[PDB]
């Protein structure tokens, strides 16, 4: 079977450089072209360029001339994408692609390598309890995780106990630091009757804070 | 010995189509034997020669054959800021045909190919192409392993290494019993010659029409070389398969290179990874040793034996004079792992310029005595110079040195009777294997039925 | 005493002579009953046999044409004599043999034709600039060996068909050197340029107008040109009584027969002339290269001496072809053809340094044997060829013809001719097996069993039917 | 460069439906087009190459059609797995260019959001920051507009929103809106409000609180 196994996610500073890898699994990297594609949520998919590992000749979208440098080592059956003078805008997921039959197509994709550019240091999260204001049949609590770097974080309620009825939202970049929030909804008879806790673990700085939601 | 020379069967194509340049037997899904005949100069649509293939049903009276239709239209694809081009004019479709299972492989060795990128080009060159058909179903597929999209400047900058532009893939062809198509390409790697192999099933499943440049992952090509001995050797002029290393799970390749080492000529036996096991060097320069190769076990020890034709060998005669007559060499595979030795037998032609050895067809066991036999063509031999086919019977020690039977050409002068041969199939279902002989100069095929020994 | 002639017990004059060349027959009436009529010619005269009645043939050998060897091949046209005698009469009785001689001379000042067949592929670009004065310098040097020199010129590249010929872009057909920064001629197979002429400045000037073309594959189609230059007598202009030299210059391998299948060409070379009024070889794209055997047949038929003037990188190749085409000479050509002048002169010396005899149309019952006298009167038995000779030398061979039995046909003739030579020795053989007394036989003789027989040569033979 | 205009941006459909995505190029590309699939939070899978040809292993309910500069991917009878993103890509010319994208979302009956406002914590206020959090949970369709009002006056500077993908269970969406001020500026005002505009109600769903007051 054909598989493309890319490098792990990279975490690098602006101005520095990074060299992603794309290893062929079950076939010779020399067989086809190998392309590199950049994906961002707003801008979308962008074609970086291609290399023929049989000879090393490359093509590039002019937009990426300078930053991207595609190379291939037939020995380790791996292709490389080297990015230089990294910037905020280089923060994207990078895929390597190859065709199935057609010489010019894009059919087989690696899992993707995540690149994040930031000058942030390893900041630990700030965990805040979110209790409502001083009526109905349902009640909703919350928990804010502010100013932590890098990603990710793990958030549970009562240490995995309260799992259903929960909405943990995607993290958002807020000035080089991340912010995440999670809500949880139960009945009025459950709270403050039953102690509810927000368990937050940030392994990068190795911290596990838990705040108990207290009414007002 | 027991081929019937009285009641022949004649099939015929169009005038000047070179009907009978190549041929082979074909069995359908129900085992009914037909004859597939290539005609490399049949007229296409634009009244230009393109070649064509005919699929003749067996009828004792012969006659005309229906066409096995292939696409003869030039193709163009504008993709990847390039332009792909196939030119089927004078491509020679039907210059080699071969059958395996219910599939027919017809090849056009001189189909041209070009890639345009603005003001540069790949150069319009004969890469060759093969066409695959499953007549009962209508399925069709192509295979053109030497097509590339590299521009002409790059080859110059790299000193013309790995240059497959003039392959002429399909020049010679063969199919292993496991179903791997092996194509000879005498012009590959700048006229050194290469081989291309791929399973028939993967050719069909990886092909889509109009792609023009597609990969066949399970395909396997041979390698370029810097050795001057291989330059202009035309490695792949003739190809065959057999068992030559003892391991039955591996199939071996036999490759003719009739101008190897400054026209000395050579035949090589390789494994399926194209690594070389033995090399038979030619005996006389310009004799074209390796023009035709044949694999069959003639002495009945279960070990495949090798035959090699040198149709331009010049026999030494009185008064220090030489006479081009052609010669055939027999090599008997020894017991266990040992190199093939000196020839066990030399067969030399009689007629001047007769080209004895131009074709060598295994017959199976023709007289049903337990030893396999062969037929050797001399397309311009015979006392009339019209053509001759000579049958040699197998025996415990190899082959008989004298022919058991001689078929004189039933066609006029210039027919090239015998230029293509094929035996070892029983077409009339009488228990004896039969022989089909092509005469492309006369645009006809003659069928010789074997009969019980008198 | 009794010999093989009498002890054999023959029955007729014909049976007598067939016993041994020393026997004879006495057709005299008055011969004793016990005395034999088939004896030695001595024993018959000893027994008072009438001399006129003695049948005794003697195997002889008398010349009929004995022109003297010429001293200069110059001057006369076809009145030169290089073989003497030119014709003899040979008479042999059964199982006997007679000897004779033949003289061969390598005549001084013999005319010469030199056709310069040149590779004009792009690899020969610099070579073409070194021979722009060859025709005159060559005339200067050959003038010391002959006063009848004629020179000509032809050129070849390869077959103008894909894949030998670049066929794209369209400009590349008019100018193959397109993708470079030069202009060259379109491709051509073989073109005749200059018919053999004695005006050597025509060579220089035709050469100065020639230029190269360009093809794709390193081997070139020279052999196609060698064929045409041979079988097109009238266009190349070889003379009947002259040494024919065919100088073949190239710096690469050559294509051979059956290579043409890489261009779709399968038709065998027919050995016929196909150079039209436009002086181009018209079958170049429809007919295969010639085989080494077909070439040898035509070179020998036209008495052409092929000279392989090739470069060091391919001397071994062409030396090996030279051994497959007997009579061919090889010389080493520099990378620019600068030494082509001296090369041709040494080849012409190596060519006329040998005299090798040849026998045409020899009857099956006749067997020959030769004794060569090369160098200073040194006899070399069992040899029919001389080597190491120089222009003007003369050799001779002693020949013996042994006949086995007596053949049906009583008169045959064969030829002794040196290889490549115009002149030849014609040998008219006459098998003297019968007796003259048989022309005057008496059919149905009263003497022979009441007409049941025939009377000839003094004895009674049973007539036709018995 | 060649422009790939891919429509529609998204579509809400049900299982078993027969839907069709389209793609329009700035010029002809003569079937040199591919169709990709990106299952949520996962890599890409090839569906079509050269206009109509299926990549090996792809179900036959997919099919490509079109010509010149107008092509169409079609799914006959949607499966549960087919709800994902789909892109077209042209390779008629370098550089290769992609379409905008097309998300297939699950169709279901409309539902109004459950709004919930949260004042800053004591902990965050004792550190010098202040964040009012507004949750809007379990609504359909996805189109929603949050508005922040301080003392009834609109505020746009310093809001930080986050949405969730369509939920696996009920197939609804949810949103988090977080206004962040300093502590000093948080106490210059008293009223804090978030206004929810959804097609389920002509009147904006409003929740709010007052500082110091509870
Ligand atoms: C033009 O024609 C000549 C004459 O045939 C060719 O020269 C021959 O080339 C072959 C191939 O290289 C040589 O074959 C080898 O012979 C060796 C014996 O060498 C002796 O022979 C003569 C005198 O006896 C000497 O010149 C020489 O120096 C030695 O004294 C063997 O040792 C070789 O065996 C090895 O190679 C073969 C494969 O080639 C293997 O199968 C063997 O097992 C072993 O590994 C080899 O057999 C031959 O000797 C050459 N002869 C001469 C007279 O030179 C030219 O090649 C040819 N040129 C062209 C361009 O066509
Ligand atoms: N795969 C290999 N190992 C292999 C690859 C290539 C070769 C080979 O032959 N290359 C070519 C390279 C070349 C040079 C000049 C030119 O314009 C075009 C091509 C070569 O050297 N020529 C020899 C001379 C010949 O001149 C043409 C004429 O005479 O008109 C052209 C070919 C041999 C082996
Ligand atoms: C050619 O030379 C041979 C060798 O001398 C001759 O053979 C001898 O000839 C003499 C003639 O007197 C005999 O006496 C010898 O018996 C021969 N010796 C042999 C045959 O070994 C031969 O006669 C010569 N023939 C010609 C035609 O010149
Ligand atoms: C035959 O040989 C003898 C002696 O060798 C010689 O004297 C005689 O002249 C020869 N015959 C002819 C015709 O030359
Ligand atoms: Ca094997
Ligand atoms: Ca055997
Ligand atoms: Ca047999
Ligand atoms: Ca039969
Ligand atoms: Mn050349
Ligand atoms: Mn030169
Ligand atoms: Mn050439």
């Amino acid at each position: 079977e054909v598989q493309l196994q890319q490098s792990g996610a990279e975490l690098v500073k602006p101005g520095a450089s990074v060299k992603l890898s794309c290893t062929a699994s079950g076939f010779n990297i020399k067989d086809t072209y190998v392309h590199w594609v950049k994906q961002r949520p707003e801008q979308g998919l962008e074609w970086i360029g291609r290399i023929d590992p049989a000879n090393g000749y490359t093509k590039y979208d002019p937009k990426f001339q300078g930053k991207a440098t595609i190379t291939a080592d037939t020995s380790s059956n791996t292709a490389y994408l080297q990015l230089s003078s990294l910037t905020s805008e280089d923060t994207a997921v990078y895929y390597c692609v190859r065709p199935l039959y057609d010489y010019y197509a894009m059919d087989y994709w690696g899992q993707g390598t995540s690149v994040t550019v930031s000058s942030a240091k390893t900041t630990a999260p700030s965990v805040y309890p979110l209790a409502p204001v001083c009526t109905g049949s349902s009640v909703t609590l919350g928990c804010l995780v502010k100013g932590y770097f890098p990603e990710p974080v793990t958030l549970t309620w009562n240490s995995g106990s309260l799992s259903s009825g929960v909405h943990t939202f995607p993290a958002v970049l807020q000035s080089d630091l991340y912010t995440l929030s999670s809500s949880v909804t139960v009945t009025s008879s459950t709270w403050p009757s039953q102690s509810i806790t927000c368990n937050v673990a940030h392994p990068a700085s190795s911290t596990k804070v838990d705040k108990k939601i207290e009414p007002r | 010995l027991n081929l019937d020379p009285v009641q022949l069967t004649f099939y015929a194509g169009p005038n000047g189509s070179q009907f009978g340049f190549s041929l082979d037997f074909h069995k359908d899904s129900h085992g009914r034997v037909a004859i597939v005949v290539g005609a490399p100069r049949t007229l296409g649509p634009s009244q230009e020669e393109t070649g064509g293939v005919f699929l003749c049903p067996w009828r004792a009276e012969g006659g005309q054959c229906p066409s096995l239709l292939f696409d003869l239209r030039d193709e163009t694809r504008n993709v990847g800021s390039q332009t792909l081009q196939t030119f089927k004019a004078r491509q020679g479709l039907g210059a080699s045909v071969v059958s395996w299972s219910d599939v027919i492989v017809a090849c056009a060795p001189w189909q041209h190919w070009n890639v345009l990128e603005k003001t540069e080009e790949a150069e319009k060159t004969p890469v060759g192409s093969c066409f695959l058909a499953q007549p009962e179903s209508g399925r069709r597929a192509e295979y053109s392993p030497c097509r590339g999209n590299t521009l002409s400047r790059i080859y110059v900058e790299n000193d013309f290494s790995w240059d497959k532009r003039y392959c002429e893939a399909g020049f010679s062809s063969v199919v292993t019993q496991a179903g791997e198509l092996v194509l000879g390409a005498p012009g590959g790697y700048y006229f050194l010659g290469l081989l291309a192999q791929a399973p028939v099933a993967d050719i069909f499943s990886s092909y889509r029409p109009g792609i023009l440049l597609w990969h066949v992952s399970s395909q396997s090509l041979s390698f370029d070389s810097s050795n001057p001995e291989y330059f202009d050797g035309y490695w792949g002029y003739s190809v065959a398969v057999g068992e030559f290393d003892g391991d039955l799970n591996t199939t071996e390749y036999v490759v003719g290179a009739p101008t190897w080492s400054w026209t000395l000529g050579a035949v090589e036996i390789l494994d399926s990874y194209y690594q070389r096991l033995h090399r038979l060097r030619g005996e006389q320069m310009a004799s074209y040793f390796g023009h035709s190769v044949a694999v069959t076990d003639v002495n009945g020890d279960g070990r495949h034996d090798l035959l090699v034709g040198a149709p331009l060998y010049m026999e030494s005669r009185a008064d220090r004079k030489l006479a081009e007559v052609g010669r055939v060499y027999l090599f008997l595979q020894p017991r266990g792992p040992h190199a093939l030795g000196a020839p066990s037998l030399l067969l030399t032609g009689t007629q001047l310029y007769g080209r004895f050895g131009s074709a060598i067809a295994p017959l199976g066991d023709l007289d049903r005595d337990g030893y396999n036999d062969i037929a050797v063509a001399a397309p311009y031999g015979g006392p009339s110079g019209r053509g001759q086919v000579l049958v040699f019977l197998g025996q415990s020690e190899g082959l008989r040195s004298r022919p058991s039977q001689v078929l004189d050409s039933p066609f006029p002068t210039g027919s090239a009777f015998g230029f293509s041969l094929r035996g070892a199939v029983d077409i009339d279902d009488n228990g004896y294997p039969d022989l089909i002989v092509g005469a492309y100069g006369a645009n006809q095929v003659a069928v010789y039925r074997a009969q019980p020994v008198v | 005493g009794p010999n093989i002639c009498t002890t054999r017990g023959v029955s007729s004059c014909q049976q007598c002579l067939a016993v041994s060349p020393m026997c004879a027959w006495c057709s005299d009436e008055a011969l004793p009953l016990g005395s034999p009529r088939c004896d030695l010619k001595e024993n018959l005269l000893k027994d008072n046999c009438a001399p006129e009645s003695i049948e005794f043939p003697v195997s002889e050998a008398r010349v009929l044409e004995d022109r003297p060897l010429s001293d200069k091949g110059s001057g006369d046209s076809s009145q030169v004599t290089q073989v003497s005698p030119q014709r003899i009469a040979l008479r042999l009785r059964p199982d006997d043999s007679k000897n004779f001689s033949i003289q061969v001379r390598q005549v001084e000042d013999y005319p010469v034709d030199i056709y310069y067949l040149m590779d004009l592929s792009y690899s020969m670009k610099d070579d073409l600039w070194s021979i722009q004065n060859l025709g005159t310098k060559l005339a200067t040097q050959m003038r010391k060996l002959t006063s009848n020199l004629r020179i000509g010129f032809g050129a070849f590249v390869d077959k103008p068909v894909s894949p030998y010929m670049y066929i794209s872009p369209p400009e590349a057909l008019e100018n193959p050197c397109y993708d470079m920064k030069t202009t060259c001629l379109p491709m051509f197979g073989y073109k005749h340029v200059l018919t053999l002429t004695d005006q050597v400045t025509r060579f220089n000037e035709e050469v100065k107008k020639q230029s190269v073309s360009r093809n794709r594959d390193a081997p070139e189609g020279g052999f196609d040109a060698i064929m045409q230059a041979t079988v097109c007598d009238e266009k190349i202009g070889w003379r009947n009584d002259a040494s024919h030299l065919l100088v073949f210059t190239t710096d690469a391998k050559t294509h051979i027969a059956l290579d043409g299948r890489l261009a779709g060409i399968v038709q065998p070379n027919d050995g016929q002339c196909h150079v039209g009024s436009d002086n181009h070889y018209s079958a170049s794209t429809t007919m295969d290269y010639p085989s080494l055997g077909l070439m040898t047949e035509k070179l020998s038929q036209k008495n052409i001496n092929l000279i392989f003037a090739v470069t060091e990188n391919v001397v071994n190749l062409y030396q090996n072809y030279s051994e497959l085409i007997p009579g061919t000479t090889v010389g080493v050509l520099s990378m620019d053809s600068s030494n082509v002048l001296q090369l041709i002169v040494d080849a012409y010396g190596k060519i006329r340094s040998k005299v090798e005899l040849e026998v045409r149309d020899l009857p099956e019952e006749l067997s020959l044997s030769f004794n060569a006298t090369c160098l200073n009167n040194e006899v070399i038995p069992g040899l029919k060829s001389c080597m190491g000779l120089k222009i003007g030398d003369t050799v001779s061979f002693s020949i013996e013809a042994k006949v086995r039995g007596c053949p049906q046909e009583k008169e045959k003739s064969f030829t002794i001719k040196p290889v490549g030579f115009k002149d030849s020795l014609i040998v008219q053989v006459t098998f003297d097996c019968d007796c003259a007394c048989q022309a005057q036989a008496e059919p149905n003789s009263h003497r022979c069993n009441n007409g049941n027989g025939t009377f000839e040569c003094g004895v009674c033979r049973c007539g036709p039917g018995w | 460069d060649i422009l790939m205009t891919q429509s529609p941006s998204s579509m809400s459909v049900s299982l078993g439906d027969t839907v069709s995505i389209t793609c329009h190029a700035s010029q002809g590309i003569s079937s040199n087009i591919g169709w990709l699939q990106q299952k949520p939070g996962k890599s890409f899978m090839g569906l079509i190459y050269y206009g109509t040809n299926l990549v090996d292993g792809v179900p036959s309910r997919f099919s490509g059609s079109g010509s010149g500069a107008d092509y169409s991917l079609t799914i006959s009878s949607l499966d549960s797995e087919d709800f994902a993103d789909y892109y077209c890509v042209q390779y008629a010319q370098l550089p290769y260019t992609f379409g905008g994208g097309t998300k297939l979302e699950i169709k279901r009956a409309d539902a109004a959001p459950t709004v919930s406002i949260f004042p800053p914590s004591s902990e965050q206020l004792t550190s010098g920051g202040a964040s009012v959090v507004c949750f809007l949970n379990n609504f359909y369709p996805k189109d929603i507009n949050v508005k922040w009002k301080i003392d009834g006056s609109e505020r746009q500077n310093g809001v930080l929103n986050s949405w969730t993908d369509q939920d696996s269970k009920d197939s609804t969406y949810s949103m988090s809106s977080t206004l962040t001020l300093t502590k000093d500026e948080y106490e210059r005002h008293n009223s804090y409000t978030c206004e929810a505009t959804h097609k389920t109600s002509t009147s904006p769903i409003v929740k709010s609180f007052n500082r110091n007051e509870c």
